[PDB]
This record gives C-alpha cells, structure tokens and sequence, in this order.
C-alpha cells in the first residue's frame, strides 16, 4: 500500500534494531557488520535484494498481525491514539513526524527480534559475501520465507542473539541455517526412532526427510550442489556438535565423519532404494549416531596430545586417507603410541610417564573389545599394531 | 544438560511461560517421541534433585532459600523448576548442575594433585558427553573391583585373615573411573537471561573500556547548546546519541574524528536533520558519554524552563519540596558553586539510579545527598568530584533530590537569562 | 491378489499386540474365509469382494445379535484399499461399529487406546473415512469424531482467531466443513443425529465444538437449546458457544434476507438465554476476560455484516449480550472496574463507528414539500441502541445522543422544525 513508504521505514529502523542486539559477550560482536550487510541488502538494486525486501516485509507483516490480535481495539487505532498522546506530538514537532516515529517505535523491536533469529552463527554473511553460490542464497531465502519451519517469536531493551556454533575467528557457517536444520533433523530422528524399530531406522529417517518440504526443496538441486551442501553440512554439523580448537583438527574430524558416512552407506549389501538418496542430510546424523564414541575418542586424542596432528599430516600423505572406512581414531592411536615409543624418557623420566598416563584411557579404549563394532580387516590390523 | 539446552533453546523469553506444572509442559507436545524423551530427561532431573536436595542446601555454593530444598519434587511441581534462571525457583537446575560440576572437578583435582601434578585437559560444559564425566556403577563396577582385592591368607599355625590392599584399590579406581577425565569449565552453562534492559552504568563502563572518553570542550558545549535550542531537536539529538552508544558498547573506534563522515552518511543513516548534525559537528568519539549526559540534562532543563513536569518517571519518594532552612543552606551552597558540572552530574545520578518503583532497596530517601552524590561520583572516580561538592550541605536528604536539581537549574537559567 | 494377504496378516498380528484375543483370531478366520472362497476363484475384483462379503457377514452378526471397536478398526485396515465402491451402503454400518456406544467416559477411550496405539496412521484412516462418507448420507461420521479426537492433542483454551482458526478449535483439520455448512437448507438431519447421540458429549472436549461447526446457521439455536442439559453439568461451555458464533459470522457476508436476520436473532437470544439461565458460574475460575473479549469481538464482527440499517436488532442483541455479561459478572476489584470500563469503551466505539458507517450524506430530506427521513427506520435504531441499559457512571448516554444531535443539527432550522410536526417524529 502507498499509505507509508515501508522500505524507507525499514531502512530507517535498521540501526535502532541492530543496536538492541547483544551477542554472548566475546563472539566478536557483529553489530557494525549487521548494519553494513542489512543496509547493503535492504535495497532493490537486484532481484535478490527485492526478494529480501518482500520476505522481510512479509515477516514484519505476520509478526505485527500476531501482535495486534492481543492488542486492545483502542491501541489498535494507532493514529487516534497518537493524536491524543500530547507528549509524542510535542517531542516530534509536526503531526506527520509523530505518526512516523510511532511506526518506527512499533517496527524497531520486531525487526530486532527477527535479525536476532536470522543472524545468529553469522548467517547474514552467506547472503552478503560476493560470489557465494546460488544454492546458498536459494536455501537461505527458502528457509527464511517459510513461516512454520523457522518460527520467529516476539519479545529500550536487549535481545540476546544466541550463538550455537561458537566458531573460530570469523568462522561463520556455510549452510544457511545450520542450527535449524540440525534441530529439525534431530526432531525427525526422535520421531522416527519412536515409530520404527532399530532395523529400518535409517530407511525411515531418510524417507521422512525426503517427504518433508525442506527435503523436497533440496532434492530439486542437481548433484554438484548436493555434494557441496553435504560437505558444508558436515563442517557445520561438527561445529554445532563438537568444539575444534584448530582448523586442522576440524579437517581431520571432517575426514573422519565423512568416512563414517561412507562406511554406513556400504554396511547394507544391495538395497538400491535408499541409496537412491546417498547425498542427503540425514546421513550425517546417522553417521554420527553410529560412530559417536569413536569420534569423541578421536577428538579426545587430538585434544590431550595435539602433536599427533602433524604426524597425521604425514600419515594422510602416506595413505591418501579417509576412504570408505573409519580409521582416524586408529591412526591417531598408532601415531601417539609411536611418539611415546620414540620418546623414551626424554622430557623427564616423570613427564614421559605423565604422557603415558594421560593417553592411557583413550588408547585403552581404542584397543578394547566393545569399541570397534564392525570394521574391515585393515582397521583391526592397525588396532593389532596399537595393541 | 540436554534438558536445559533444549529449554533455553525453546524459552528464551521473559514473563511468557504459560505452563502451570511440568505435566502441563510434557503433555503439550504433539509428537509422541519428543514427549517421551522429555519425560525421561525430566525424570532423571527430578530423581537427581531428590537425591541431592539437602547437600545443595548445605554444601552447594548457590545459596538458595529453604523453601526449595525442603519438599520432594514430582511432576506436579511448578514448571519453573526445570528452567535454568538465576533469580528464583529456577535456581534449582543451576544449583544442581553447579554441584555436579563441583563433585566432578574436586575428584579430578584430587587425582591430579596426587599423581598427575598438572593437566590442561578441560572441556566446556556446553559440550559434555558420556565420556567426559565420572561415570561408574556400584553393582557391576565397584563391588567386583573391591572383591578382587580382598586377599585371604592362611598361616601354618592356622587362621584365615582377610586384608584389603588399599593402594591397589586406589590405583584401580583412579585408573578405571577417574583418570582421563577433563576439568569441566563453567563456560557455556545453559541459562535464560531473565531480563529486558540492563541499565546504562555497565554500558558506560563498556564504552570507557573499549575507548578513551574525555569531557566536552567548552566551545563544543556552546555549539551544541546553540544549535538545538528547539525542543524537538534536543529530543532527536538524544535519540541519535543513545543509538550510537548502543553501537559503541559492543565495539569501539578512534576517539578522534566522530563517526559522521565515514559512517553516519555513507552507511545509509539518511534521515537526520541539519541543526542536530551542526550541533554534532564539533564533537569526537571521546565525547559520547559527556554528550549523552549533556543532552539528557539539556532536555530536562528545557522541560523545566517551558513549565512542564520534568521528571515524571522518578517516583514521589524522591520528589518533595525543600523546607526553608534547608533551601537557605542550598542557596549559600549555590552562591559559590560550579552549577554547570553539579547539576549535570546530579541529573545523571537521578536518571540512572532513580527509576521509580523499587529504588529504595538501594537508594534510601533518608540519607544525605552529599554522601550518596560523592559515592556515585567515586564509583567511576571522576575529576568532577574535585570541585565544590566538598562544600555541599551535609544535611540535605535524598527525599528532596529533584527539588534541589530544580532550584539549581532555575538558578542557572535565571543567571544566563537575566545576564544576557 | 493373495500377495497382500501376507502383509495384512503381518500387520494384524502386529495389532494382536496391545489387544486381547480379538484381532489375531480375526486374522485366522479371515484366512479360513479366504481359503473357503479359494474354490473356483477369479481376478482381483473377486478376492477383495469375497473378503469384504465375509467382513460384512461378520459385521451383520456384530450389529444384529450382540447389538466392537476392534472389529471396526480391523475393517478400516482392510478397506484401506477402498473395496466398498458399490458396497458404499456399508458406510452406514462401519460408522456404527465406530460410534463409541456405551463409551461415555474419556477414561474409557484412555482404556480402548492401545488397539489404535500409534496416533498418526489410524488418524488418517478415520479422517479418510470422515471425508469419504461425507456424501449424500453424511449423518453418522460424527460418531467417529470421539475416536480421532483421542488420536490428537488437548483442547485450545485461547480465544477466537488470536491463535486458532475453525479447524484447530473444532479439532477437524482435514475436513472442508466451511463449504458444507453453507448449503441449500436440506441438512437439518445432522442435528437429528445430534438429537439422539447427545450423550457422546461426555466423551470429548471437542465434540461440542465440532458439532457446533457442522450445524447450519438456521439450525444452530436448536443446537443451543438441546445443549442446555449438557451445559448444566459443565458450565464453561458457554464460551464455546460464543467462539462458535464469532467463528461463523465473519465467514458470512452481509446479512441480506429476512431469514438470515431471524437466524442470527435466534442465535443471540439463545446465547442470552444460556447466560441468564445459569449464573456467573459461566465465569468460573476467573474466565471473565475471555468472555468480554469474545463478545467484543462478536460485536465488532456482527456490526460489520449488517448494513441494511433496519437490521439494527442484531447489533442491538450483541450489545445486550455484553450488557448481560457485565451485569451478571462478580465484582471483587479495581481490575474489574478497569475491565468493565474498557469493555464498555470499545463496545461504544464499535457502535458509533457502525452508526456513522450506515448513516451517510444527510439525515432527513424533503424533495417534495414532504420532509421525511431518508433512513426510514433511523429513530428506531437510535431508540433501541440508547435505551439498553449500561451503567450510568460510564458513557453510552451522552455519546450516542450527542452523535444523534450532531446529525440532526446538520439540517436547517426550517426543516428541523418541519419534520418535527410531520407525523413521523
């Protein structure tokens, strides 16, 4: 409607809405970057910024309608309520500016309340980085245009924009809404686990995801986008689940979880109905649920004794590692034991024993009985060397 | 912790939770599997509470009132006891998690103090799992471990002695269950912030930390007070400065060269008027806290000299008139006085520390105005305290703070109006 | 063919879990009946037909001699392949197997739960049954409506359109009843079912709402007078009457015929009747604010669907209803004072806006030396809307009369007097 310039209204409310936002106190606070991004993409220079306008105005429309249902009818006539507010007339000057500042004051915390929902873990940079691929912005504007998938609720105040990934220095996510897809797939996991017994749980979880609207959006991609999406969701899944105090620790956990995925995609003999969807986001959750203890053991090894990382950087070049079988816990085990082999008593006779006692429980867990569920011959051969 | 992370993820609100009991919350879920998982986690929570709800009253560091730790919590209890807040009735979950972390950490500390002598292995509480916590059982873990170490011995003369080797039991417990565990930092404790707007004192502390902040020049005061003699301009200027101090809380900048040219017209501000910016022209970014308090005191004294009610949010607890000899001592203070700093700082103390109801829990209207004023100025150790505030009448109460500011501001306006 | 027999026996044996010697022997007898019908068989239109004939003989013995929930659930799982195309008449029977007869408590359906344990598959079976038999019989599917309201969540206490539409309130959510209840008036027959099966209202908390959502508007006040016996037991279901009327009105257009005016008039008089029968026990456990917000919403709605300026009876009744709820309310406190003040304010705001909406462009026009009102029933509108009794300390007397005086003083004094002695004032 041409009763009010709504795009200029939103552009005016940007700074006051971002100034209400607080991160979790050490997250390299992003308010200037949110302002720069949102003022660069609340224009209509493109058809991309025009899409962000249409859906940002639609989210404002639905949140203002949900606010106005609980509003009484006297406060719902905003102009008549504003002509009787003598102090607002008197602080704004004329009457137009009073009405306009009233719409500013209504729209600003609603706009802050949606920036706090579509910015966290650095989601707005994927919308604003140059030459980010088309599947990224298509998935961004799909999840953002969907009301019941991404539920925004309502709250001169402070809105906490809560970070889930707790990422590295400007290590913002790579899938558009990683936390929402992770929570969505855990909801489908608990539902499919309640429904189906633990024999067709993988089939049921993959097919439940393929029948859902985000799954049928992601199935419309071609394959080269689906592989990039699966790799980025492995990275964002590990940042949402575990904490990497390195970027090489992240790449080894990403190699590990990718080989776990490829091991579970080869556990069944020849189904050929569910391996029609092998590049699907439930396989990351399946791989982590089936190899959780080994992945957490491997990250504990990389945490206690970090100098194994460089040794793994040799062993990957020795192996072309992370194929179709999870072995990085075993090779981290073998490399730690070979370092304790070569270092006989060298920092001291006491600090060597301290390193042995620190690596006792992960190495004793690796070469134990209830650790390796079912692997190939070469993983067990590396476990024999570790024994 | 999975329970509390799910609840913080779901209920990051204030005063909104429409649930009477825990059964009112479990049964309000459409999907059945999520309801079962929620019921299992709440059952674990309540059993662990009912186990520890007396060691928390004594040994826990979160001192919580005795109404909480006296009854046995079941599913008919209040919904608030499963939410992790830090004020009331939701201190139960926080105190439980803190006590379990303390148990785990004191055990790990005793193990390291004994033999390991140092260990930097320390994971955060936002990512604990089953292998980071001290986890054993008593039937299948401790009782065979003890029975394998009760050694029997028969002498030639004839008897049968039992004996524990306590060092072997210490070694096997400390080897199976206690070694290789991290030290759980309290970093990502799941919590609800329970609060809308925390006041400007911590925000001004944040700006004073990230940036250098000096007072305004005496030329800049004249420039600002000249450009926005209108009331609407002073209101607009105060609005802009409040938005910018919200941004400079979470960031900083060069204290020189105010963010007009390089941000406030190229980063699409695009809206503000001319004489407000002409007031802000002779300012830099080390002049933001001083500019805020100048514009706030300026807006209030323009409310004064145009005969409007001028505090209106401070309660009547601090708004009563001076009597005669009180205001004679006030007048002989105001004869030799730096009014332009005194009423500026006094208006700062009024609008920050006095905000209507429930302010007399910390700002008793029976103290002396001198002592609470110099305390408020020595919290941030101002050079403004160095002036005539030591010559203030020590017998003026805080029940008449507003009228002291009105008398000082009316004297300032009568001087600068009757003089020029 | 006989390839679905293995899957049917496997899932019926799954249904033998969480039952007691009912569905497994039914699977055995179905296998025996199929083996009996295996003599000189035919194509796939014969196997399903003979199995449906055996199931219909079992249902005939089930509704003839012994007159049964598990048998109807099993026949739902059998006829998921839609075997009753020409046996469409069996829709009269299967629904009878699924009306929970002698199933009066809600704890009884808590007891007959686990045969239909998982709450999503039989929900869509029962819903496809309700959508299927909604053809030119459609009288018995309401008896299903207990069952699939035990296959879903609890009842929404929030008011009209602030959180829920028709479907979430009534609890149907798959059935397009909004087109079905607006029809040529040949569908009083559902209420005839509701006349007999009324004892089912102790089963649900939704069946009263859903039944309000199925009845046509010309038959709803009868539904309001048959429900006095049930609302005597539970007197908080007057709020459900108000929500079920403030749901039907804004989906209805402008009131244009005398029949619709008489229908909504009967509905408002029966709401007043149900209010002044009981007590402020209607307002039990502090439910007043939802009643006042609901009747303000009902007032705003029903002022927006009358514009013929002679249908002032309908906003007149919807303001006498808010009058009745304000005079029958319990005073405690200051919050009650603020609630009655605010409620009367927005009621007069809606009334004045409706009056200024349909009184337009002058009051009394002459054009023939015969001065008269251009709105032929205008003074009746003002008499009716002023002479209803709100309390004196509030408005409604100065404001509406001031509006009328301002409308009259827009006339010249030669014509303001000439109407006053023209045998119409």
């Amino acid at each position: 409607s041409q009763f009010l310039d709504t795009t200029r209204l939103v552009q005016s409310c940007v700074q006051g809405a971002v100034g209400m936002l607080r991160d979790q106190n050490e997250s390299c606070a992003r308010n200037m970057r949110r302002v720069t991004i949102l003022l660069d993409l609340l224009n209509e220079d493109n058809t991309r910024n025009a899409s962000f306008l249409r859906e940002s105005k639609m989210r404002l429309h639905v949140l203002l309608n949900k606010q106005e249902e609980n509003q009484v009818r006297s406060l719902k006539e905003w102009v008549t309520r504003e002509a009787a507010n003598q102090d607002a007339l008197q602080e704004a000057g004329t009457f137009r500016h009073t009405l306009w500042k009233r719409v500013q004051d209504v729209v600003t915390p609603i706009l802050a309340s949606m920036i706090a929902h579509i910015d966290r873990d650095g989601n707005l940079e994927l919308l604003a980085q140059p030459d980010s691929p088309a599947w990224v912005q298509d998935l961004w504007m799909f999840i953002y245009s969907d009301i019941k998938f991404l539920n925004i609720s309502l709250v001169m105040s402070f809105i906490l924009v809560q970070s889930h990934m707790n990422l590295l220095k400007d290590a913002y996510n790579a899938v558009p809404f990683s936390w929402r897809i992770r929570d969505y797939l855990e909801e489908l996991w608990v539902q499919a686990q309640y429904i189906t017994d633990t024999e067709g749980l993988s089939k049921k979880f993959v097919e439940i995801f393929q029948k859902t609207p985000l799954g049928v959006f992601l199935a419309q991609f071609p394959v080269a986008q689906q592989q990039k999406l699966l790799q980025s969701y492995l990275k964002d899944f590990l940042l949402l689940t575990m904490k990497v105090s390195s970027r090489e620790e992240l790449m080894f956990l990403q190699m590990a979880l990718w080989s776990c995925l490829r091991e579970l995609q080869e556990a069944s003999g020849t189904p050929d109905e569910t391996y029609k969807f092998p590049l699907s986001l439930p396989w990351v959750h399946l791989a982590f649920q089936h190899f959780r203890t080994r992945l957490q053991n491997f990250s504990r090894i990389l945490t206690i004794h970090p100098q194994v990382l460089s040794s793994l950087s040799q062993a990957a070049e020795k192996h072309s590692l992370a194929g179709c079988e999870m072995t990085l816990d075993a090779f981290a085990a073998m490399a730690c034991a070979e370092m304790l082999k070569g270092d006989l008593l060298k920092p001291s006779p006491k600090a060597w024993l301290q390193l042995v006692k620190n690596l006792s429980t992960p190495l004793e867990l690796v070469c134990s009985e209830g650790y390796l569920c079912d692997s190939g011959s070469m993983t067990r051969s590396v476990i024999q060397e570790v024994r | 912790l999975a329970l509390q992370r799910d609840l913080v993820k779901q209920f990051q609100n204030v005063s909104r939770v429409e649930y009477s009991s825990i059964k009112g919350f479990i049964h309000s879920h459409s999907s059945d599997g999520l309801r079962k998982l929620l019921h299992d986690r709440i059952t674990i929570f309540l059993s662990t509470w009912n186990a520890l709800r007396r060691s928390l009253e004594t040994n826990g560091e979160i001192k919580l009132p005795k109404d909480y730790c006296c009854s046995d919590l079941d599913l008919d209890a209040e919904f608030e006891v499963i939410l992790p807040r830090r004020q009331g009735l939701g201190l139960c979950g926080t105190a439980l998690v803190s006590y379990l972390i303390s148990l785990h950490n004191n055990m790990v500390y005793t193990v390291q103090k004994f033999s390991n002598e140092d260990n930097s292995y320390s994971v955060d509480i936002s990512e604990v799992a089953d292998l980071h916590v001290i986890s054993y059982e008593v039937e299948r873990d401790l009782n065979p471990l003890i029975l394998s170490n009760c050694q029997y011995q028969v002498q030639q003369g004839g008897e049968t002695s039992q004996e524990f080797d306590l060092e072997k039991i210490q070694r096997q417990i400390s080897s199976r269950f206690l070694q290789g565990k991290p030290r759980l930092t309290l970093k990502g404790i799941p919590t609800l912030v329970y609060r809308r707007d925390w006041n400007y004192e911590h925000l001004f502390m944040d700006i004073k930390n990230k940036m250098a902040q000096s007072s305004l020049p005496n030329l800049a005061i004249s420039t600002i007070s000249g450009q926005l003699q209108s009331y609407s301009d002073a209101c607009e200027a105060l609005s802009i400065i409040e938005i910018t101090l919200g941004f400079l809380s979470t960031a900083g900048g060069d204290p020189g060269m105010d963010l007009n040219v390089y941000i406030e017209e190229v980063l699409r501000m695009c809206d503000q008027t001319a004489q407000v910016l002409k007031a802000f022209s002779r300012c830099q970014l080390r002049h933001i806290i001083a500019l805020w308090q100048f514009l706030s005191a300026h807006k209030s004294e323009q409310r004064l000299r145009l005969n409007k009610e001028l505090f209106r949010e401070i309660d009547v607890q601090y708004k009563e008139e001076l009597s005669t000899q009180h205001q004679r001592l006030l007048g002989t203070f105001l004869n030799e006085a730096g009014l332009d700093a005194f009423l500026l700082e006094l208006h700062e103390m009024i609008v920050l520390k006095l905000k209507g109801p429930r302010a007399a829990n910390s700002f008793n209207p029976n103290w002396s105005l001198k002592d609470t004023l110099v305390s408020y100025m020595e919290t941030k150790d101002s050079d403004i305290l160095s002036e005539v505030e030591s010559q203030f009448p020590e017998e003026i109460l805080m029940s008449s703070c507003i009228s002291v500011w009105k008398i000082a501001a009316t004297r300032k306006w009568d001087r600068q109006s009757r003089g020029g | 063919x006989x390839x679905x027999x293995x899957x049917x026996x496997x899932x019926x044996x799954x249904x033998x879990x969480x039952x007691x010697x009912x569905x497994x022997x039914x699977x055995x007898x179905x296998x025996x009946x199929x083996x009996x019908x295996x003599x000189x068989x035919x194509x796939x239109x014969x196997x399903x037909x003979x199995x449906x004939x055996x199931x219909x003989x079992x249902x005939x013995x089930x509704x003839x001699x012994x007159x049964k929930l598990t048998l109807g659930l099993s026949i739902l799982f059998m006829v998921e392949a839609a075997e009753f195309t020409v046996p469409k008449k069996d829709l009269d029977s299967l629904c009878y197997l699924l009306i929970p007869s002698a199933g009066s408590p809600e704890a009884l359906h808590s007891d007959l739960s686990p045969v239909l344990r998982i709450r999503q598959r039989w929900r869509i079976y029962l819903t496809n049954l309700c959508l299927r038999c909604i053809d030119e019989r459609c009288d018995r599917w309401l008896g299903i409506l207990p069952l699939l309201h035990t296959c879903m969540q609890k009842s929404p206490p929030k008011k009209n359109s602030k959180s829920q539409p028709e479907d979430t309130w009534a609890g149907l959510e798959g059935i397009s009843f909004s087109e079905f209840r607006d029809k040529a008036p040949t569908r009083s027959q559902p209420l005839q079912f509701m006349q007999s099966k009324m004892a089912l209202l102790r089963v649900d908390e939704y069946l009263f709402r859903s039944w309000l959502s199925v009845v046509p508007l010309e038959s709803l006040s009868s539904y309001l007078e048959n429900s006095i016996d049930y609302l005597s037991d539970v007197p908080v279901r007057v709020l459900d009457c108000l929500q079920g009327i403030s749901y039907r009105l804004p989906g209805l257009r402008k009131i244009s015929n005398q029949n619709m005016k008489k229908d909504v008039e009967n509905v408002f008089k029966m709401l007043m009747h149900l209010v002044d029968i009981y007590q402020h026990r209607i307002f039990g456990e502090n439910l007043l604010q939802i009643y006042l917000t609901e009747c303000l919403t009902l007032h705003e709605t029903v002022c927006n669907i009358t514009a013929n300026h002679q249908f002032f009876e309908i906003p007149a009744l919807s303001a006498e209803l808010i009058c009745k709820l304000l005079e029958l309310s319990p005073p405690g406190e200051k919050s009650y004072e603020d609630l009655v003040t605010s409620t009367l304010q927005e009621a007069l705001a809606t009334t004045r806006n409706w009056l200024r909406s349909l009184f337009k462009s002058r009051m009394l026009s002459i054009s023939s030396a015969y001065v008269r009102l251009t709105y032929s029933e205008e003074m009746a509108v003002w008499r009716r809307l002023v002479e209803i009794g709100f309390p004196e300390k509030h408005g409604w007397k100065g404001s509406l009369l001031g509006d009328m005086e301002g409308r009259l003083k827009q006339e010249p004094p030669r014509l303001q007097i000439s109407f006053f002695c023209s045998s119409q004032c």
